[PDB]
RNA sequence: AAUUUCUACUAAGUGUAGAUGGAAA
């Protein structure tokens, strides 16, 4: 038994097969004459209308119920907030009071004032008819009587609104975290400046116009927050601040405008108020998108005004509190250090040096775990003041002034773009083409939106997330401008989704056929209520739907052997036995079935469930009650073949229900005379759609799809319970999205060219027409049948532990290792239990194998063509969604090449871990697509299955492996999942695999002191004359940050040549370069150790160039970026034999024993880490295996990589 | 008068454009995809004789599939790759890269692009 | 007052006939030898709208090999077989099989002829 | 450049090779 054969039948897993339904015979004319489409097309076209109406009613209900709320904890929250908490374990009760507050706002929501007749079927049936005064708006909601089940998802999303899950889509979180915050903030901002606005200029007016009762003070006074929860409440609050309209063109001036004009003092800088938040593009026509663009970005719209306000606000960066403006720590510091200082990692390094001088001792070297903790403490830091960022720089270089310069530069960029786009903003513009094909119009939209958006993404860093004293005089204006500028995201995401949108459309609606419960399940007894069956003739499976008024039209049909007989699929499965049997037997039917009191009293206690140790007789007493009642209840005794097990097998109650559910599946075949059903079709009494997809058609010979195999096995005889037909099918209709004036067709008998350059046959002469998107130019019914694979699973156990136990006890476990690369989209190498490489290759050429011949579709030259295509397209918006839809239709043909090795080797898989890695920007498969790969390789291993295998054998479609848990979320990809070990990827590609060397120095030039200390930190610099090499004997103890290594005594050499990047490229030879460098300065390099000789030259031109060659010696990763044919990794250190590792000595081998490219090295060293983890599993005891760590830290990894090769 | 001839010679120009596109579409339909010339595309007829190459609203890309319409048989082309859905009715092969268009390629060169 | 207008019509109709012969040279090049249509070859540009079939000069034979000229790109045609050494520059397909021309076969029917 | 749908195709001629969980917001 291989390691895999144990993993099947583990857990339940439901999928949704789809198909095309072809109306057969005279059913199309009947659907057209009875008009069963324009009705169901009118419904799912106005359903958005009833969504609008239900939103209106929910808002009216919320505003009618929040005029009775009372936040009693408010009088204490208001004082608890302004305590200067200084938590000291006292803010936890603050959190608790806040939670109880948001809950006591949802008590009336969840409990009273309705909320029952709100989300059930009642609201569209009876409640909403009252809540209306129009006939139009009543006709819609009256037409949905009975079709409430077409909402349940909407009602689902509308329960997120009444709960307090601490999410943006809730009411309580809105009126607690984003109102009370701003409420108290503005209240204190007023308390500061209360006596500024004198009476006779603001008060006498804001009294008479707004309310003239509890006029202006009460809204700031006390607990009147119990009034600013409605919409009229927040409207009157912004009327206090922003002002009124007085129903004419007066526009009296508001509090914020009064603080604005109170700049008469010209030294005001006063903190302005903030409003309250309140709860509740195009993509239709080219003219609409152009109008929305002009209305949302022209020089009058609010976005350009906000750009002007930000230009002004950052032009005055001097007159603000330089200790109150906070850049946000995170990704933005990486670039802020490049703009402000001049290097990529200045801020992080200054902060690391400071943290060294605080927390670290004066140890002669750092410790790996200490450096990790320092990185962690940095990551925890929230924000940085401009003052600190001033401290990290030297003198004669401000930080506020440099930021002012940078922001002004970006704003001048935006202005220049707006100047190069004036042609589009004229009101009298017109188009010569459609926007999707027009590019000198989309290139301008993109050049403008990219400018505005890369300004908005560089400004956002000035927020810093919740702080100490800040500069309110800055943040008032900043937030007021930025919250407006933020709408460019909506615009840029709703114009790109219109210039990218394909020409056709998959917009469908649902067919009900005048029946709410249509097709909701396949049961024999309920046919006359669901009206849907699945006939089968020969090898073709027909749907069958009766009508509205002839529900009894498929019963009186006998076999009668007329040489035509539709089969018919029946014998309903069993619905939820764990609740069904208690429901189907305790539904008050004890009147005239049995006589006993012993069973009835243990029912009264209900002592047959858990909540006790265990019992042998009480549990099986109820088990036998159910058993000897079903074996006499005729509705189930005749239907199912209830062959239960013996009495000693039961050990719990769940076993009984699992057995009852496993036994209640008997999809059976009845017969029916073909002429009678055909006449039923012709009489207009039965609509017979044929299920279809290109693997059912007679002219197809190759391998069928996967889902076709599942749908055929749904009705096999060797499918006992593994793939069963979970009820709930659906039938949708898709209108034609292409005008028949727009089909394009490769005409008949005209030789066509073949797009695949690796294909031998370079033409094709088909004797018919090959339309383009023929499927989108015709009305197409589609059918959605859900199935439930492995419904009743037997082998229940945890997988993360069983894989570990199976690896420990195994002697030779293979390990596949998958890593991206620069010249290879995905390199694979599979290494056995010792460390040998048993197979290694690249996934660039996917070799498709059919009918005994194999043709290799490349996927790198193809992606290279699409990149060269994107390079010269002038709009890059549909030409960069094509690459994103190729790279995700490539990692669906890699998934097969991985689920082939996982079965050929019984291996585990070793994937890179994406939460803790920075791949260097030239690797082809970027991270956003990799995460889509690791999520597509989990969803496949959930039910791994081989199409070309006997459907019963282990591995085939009925008993497929389940070697991974379901996919939870992208952040739960760490340290284990089934057979998929997630291993970090540090020191993985730049590490020579013959020895285990790695380059831990720092060989960039800084000065002459550092350089002389460097050349003095070695042990030997000697020209061996017999080998013509410059032996550098180094000991890693002298240098810094080299606490990771293990051997710590290396003999570097100068063997081989290197490829300096210079983007130029220059092939240098190391020994010759050193000879030339030493001759250029007169250094007699034949005196063994020339260490002291090397520390004599005193210019800056020597140590600036010696460090260069010393760096080129420790490279091991030479690339040219021009040829995939010459890239290679070479090591400067001899191995146990004496020869260097030169990856060009293995490219010319059929199956080498070491990595060939420099990308096979990446995946080889990603698989070795998992071999080390397997090593760890062979230590602990089977009770501790669930606790062994897998995250192999750099010290452990270098040790394992330097001890294995001897 | 003399302003009707100049409303009829602009109908000889179009019967020349159609002939040129039909001559091309049978000389592009044969080259294997990695050799198709760089073209200047447009949805309004492009005279390959003069073409005023200096106009800034015509780019130069490759030409992908050359299909043929359904109702009539007007030979639509496909700039770049198909999945861009950039279907253009009239092309003319040039010898320039993306935007620095050098000169209009003559049909003899497009023919000798296959060898 | 008709100095050059005739020289405009004589160019428009010739360009139309050339487009027709270029649309037909393919539909001929993609057929089996035994399914070619019956041509009325004349080596002078012929029209497909009328063709004046009453003239006793237009013949009726199956077309031979359709060869693309090498000096210019003209689609020349052969008639019968290469043993007749007949070479023409303009043809039109008709369903007048032998010598009596009932009708001129339209393009969609010389395509469908396969 | 055909498809339940996506990607790559033409794959021996109305198709080939992998993948595919839909509905909903
Ligand atoms: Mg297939
Ligand atoms: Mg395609």
């Amino acid at each position: 038994m291989s390691k895999l054969e144990k993993f099947t039948n583990c857990y339940s897993l439901s999928k949704t097969l789809r198909f095309k339904a072809i109306p057969v015979g005279k059913t199309q004319e009947n659907i057209d004459n009875k008009r069963l489409l324009v009705e169901d097309e009118k419904r799912a076209e106005d359903y958005k209308g009833v969504k609008k109406l239900l939103d209106r009613y929910y808002l009216s209900f919320i505003n009618d119920v929040l005029h009775s709320i009372k936040l009693k904890n408010l009088n204490n929250y208001i004082s608890l907030f302004r305590k200067k908490t200084r938590t000291e374990k006292e803010n936890k009760e603050l959190e608790n009071l806040e939670i109880n507050l948001r809950k006591e706002i949802a008590k009336a929501f969840k409990g009273n004032e309705g909320y029952k007749s709100l989300f059930k079927k009642d609201i569209i049936e009876t409640i909403l008819p009252e809540f209306l005064d129009d006939k139009d708006e009543i006709a819609l909601v009256n037409s949905f009587n009975g079709f409430t089940t077409a909402f349940t998802g909407f009602f689902d999303n509308r329960e997120n609104m009444f709960s307090e899950e601490a999410k943006s889509t809730s009411i309580a979180f809105r009126c607690i975290n984003e109102n009370l915050t701003r409420y108290i903030s503005n209240m204190d901002i007023f308390e500061k400046v209360d006596a500024i606005f004198d009476k006779h200029e603001v008060q006498e007016i804001k009294e008479k116009i707004l309310n003239s009762d509890y006029d202006v003070e009460d809204f700031f006074e006390g607990e009147f927050f119990n009034f600013v929860l409605t919409q009229e409440g927040i409207d009157v609050y912004n009327a206090i601040i922003g002002g009124f309209v007085t129903e004419s063109g007066e526009k009296i001036k508001g509090l914020n405008e009064y603080i604005n004009l109170y700049n008469q003092k010209t030294k005001q800088k006063l903190p302005k108020f903030k409003p309250l938040y309140k709860q509740v593009e195009g993509y239709t026509s080219d003219e609409e998108v152009l109008e929305v663009f002009r209305n949302t970005l022209n020089k009058n719209s609010e976005i350009f005004s906000s750009i002007k306000k930000l230009e002004k606000l950052f032009k005055n960066f001097d007159e603000y509190s330089s200790a109150g403006i906070f850049v946000k720590n995170g990704p933005a510091i990486s670039t802020i250090s490049k703009d402000i200082f001049g290097e990529w990692n200045v801020i992080r390094d200054k902060w690391n040096a400071e943290y060294d001088d605080i927390h670290l001792k004066k140890k002669a070297v750092v410790t790996e775990k200490y450096e990790d903790d320092r990185r962690k403490s940095f990551k925890k830091i929230g924000s940085f003041s401009l003052e600190q960022l001033q401290e990290y720089a030297d003198a004669d270089l401000s930080v506020v002034e440099k930021l002012k310069e940078i922001i002004i530069q970006k704003v001048d960029e935006i202005y220049k773009v707006y100047g190069s786009s004036e042609k589009l903003f004229d009101a009298d513009f017109v188009l010569e083409k459609s926007l999707k094909k027009n590019d000198a119009v989309v290139a301008i939209m993109k050049d403008l939106l990219d400018s505005v958006k890369s300004f908005e993404n560089y400004i956002k860093a000035f927020f810093g997330e919740k702080e100490t004293n800040r500069d309110e005089s800055f943040y008032g204006d900043f937030v007021l401008a930025y919250d407006i500028l933020l709408k460019v995201d909506h615009i840029y995401d709703a114009i790109r989704n219109y210039v990218t949108q394909k020409p056709y459309s998959k917009d469908k609606f649902k067919l009900y056929f005048q029946n709410p419960q249509f097709m909701g399940g396949w049961d024999k007894d309920k046919e006359t209520d669901y009206r849907a069956t699945i006939l089968r003739y020969g090898s073709k499976y027909y749907l069958a739907i009766m009508d509205k008024k002839y529900a009894k039209c498929l019963q009186k049909i006998d076999k009668d052997d007329v040489n035509g007989n539709y089969e018919k699929i029946n014998y309903k499965l069993l619905p939820g036995p764990n609740k069904m049997l208690p429901k189907v037997f305790f539904s008050k039917k004890w009147m005239a079935y049995y006589n006993s009191e012993d069973i009835q009293k243990i029912y009264k206690n209900g002592t047959f469930k858990k909540g006790d140790m265990f019992n042998l007789n009480d549990c099986h007493k109820l088990i036998d009650f159910f058993k000897d009642s079903i074996s006499r209840y005729p509705k189930w005794s005749n239907a199912y073949d209830f062959n239960f097990s013996e009495t000693e097998k039961y050990k719990d109650i769940a076993g009984f229900y699992r057995e009852v559910e496993e036994q209640g599946y008997k999809v059976s075949f009845e017969s029916a005379s073909k002429k009678e059903v055909d006449k039923l079709v012709e009489e207009g009494k039965l609509y017979m759609f044929q299920i279809y997809n290109k693997d059912f058609s007679d002219k197809s010979h190759g391998t069928p799809n996967l889902h076709t195999m599942y749908f055929k096995l749904l009705f096999d005889e060797n499918n006992h319970g593994q793939i069963r037909l979970s009820g709930g099918a659906e039938l949708f209709m898709r209108r034609a999205s292409l005008k028949k004036e727009e089909l394009v067709v490769h005409p008949a008998n005209s030789p066509i060219a073949n797009k695949n350059p690796d294909n031998p046959k370079k033409t094709t002469t088909l004797s018919y027409d090959v339309y383009k998107d023929k499927r989108f130019s015709e009305d197409q019914y589609e059918l959605h049948i859900p199935i439930a694979i492995n419904k009743c699973p037997k082998n229940i156990f945890k997988i993360n532990t069983e894989v570990r136990v199976l690896l420990k006890h195994d002697d030779n476990p293979y390990v596949i290792g998958i890593d991206r690369g620069e010249r290879n989209l995905l390199y694979i190498v599979v290494v056995d239990g010792k460390g040998n490489i048993v197979e290694q290759y690249s996934l660039n050429e996917i070799i498709n194998n059919f009918n005994g011949i194999r043709i290799k579709t490349d996927y790198h030259s193809l992606l290279d063509k699409k990149e060269k295509e994107r390079f010269e397209a002038r709009q890059n918006w549909t030409s960069i969604e094509n690459i994103k839809e190729l790279k995700a239709g490539y990692i669906s043909q890699v998934v097969h090449k991985i689920c082939e090795l996982v079965e050929k080797y019984d291996a585990v898989i070793a994937l890179e871990d994406l939460n803790s890695g920075f791949k260097n920007s030239r690797v082809k498969v970027e991270k956003q697509v990799y995460q889509k790969f690791e999520k597509m390789l989990i969803d496949k291993l959930n039910y791994m299955v081989d199409k070309k295998s006997n459907p019963c054998a282990t591995g085939g479609a009925l008993k497929g492996y389940q070697i991974t848990n379901k996919f939870e979320s992208f952040k739960s990809m760490s340290t284990q999942n089934g057979f998929i070990f997630y291993i970090p990827a540090w020191l993985t590609s730049k590490i020579d695999p013959s020895t285990g060397f790695v380059n831990l120095l720092k060989t960039k030039y800084t000065s002459i002191a550092d350089s002389k200390k460097f050349i003095s930190s070695f042990d030997r610099i000697m020209y061996v004359p017999e080998e013509d090499l410059f032996e550098f004997a180094l000991d890693y103890k002298n240098f810094s940050r080299t606490d990771a290594d293990y051997i710590k005594k290396w003999k570097l050499y100068s063997y081989g040549n290197r490829i300096r990047i210079f983007f130029d490229w220059e092939e240098v030879c190391l020994t010759s370069a050193y000879k030339e460098l030493f001759n250029k300065y007169g250094i007699n390099y034949q005196q063994g150790d020339i260490r002291a000789l090397l520390c004599e030259q005193s210019d800056k031109a020597f140590y600036s160039s010696f460090m260069a060659l010393m760096s080129l010696m420790l490279q091991m990763r030479n690339s040219i970026t021009g040829r995939t044919d010459v890239d290679f990794l070479i090591s400067p250190v001899k191995n146990s034999d004496g020869i260097f590792y030169d990856s060009r000595n293995y490219e010319a081998q059929e199956n080498a024993i070491l990595p060939k490219n420099a990308d096979a090295n990446g995946a080889y060293n990603i698989a070795r880490k998992v071999l080390w983890a397997i090593g760890q599993f062979k230590k602990a005891e089977d009770e501790k295996l669930d606790k062994v760590k897998i995250a192999i830290s750099n010290k452990e990894w270098l040790e394992y990589a330097q001890t294995s090769v001897k | 008068m003399y302003l009707v001839v100049q409303a009829l010679i602009r109908a000889c120009i179009i019967k020349e454009i159609d002939l040129y596109t039909e001559q091309l579409y049978n000389i592009i339909k044969s080259l294997p995809y990695d050799k198709r010339p760089n073209v200047v595309y447009s949805d309004q007829p492009l005279d390959p004789n003069n073409l005023d190459l200096s106009e800034p609203e015509l780019w130069a890309e490759q030409v992908g599939e050359c299909m043929r319409y359904a109702h009539n048989d007007q030979p639509c082309f496909y700039i770049g790759s198909t999945k861009r859905e950039l279907r253009v009715n009239y092309i003319v092969p040039v010898i320039g890269v993306r935007d620095e268009i050098e000169r209009v390629m003559t049909l003899e060169e497009v023919r000798n692009l296959h060898k």
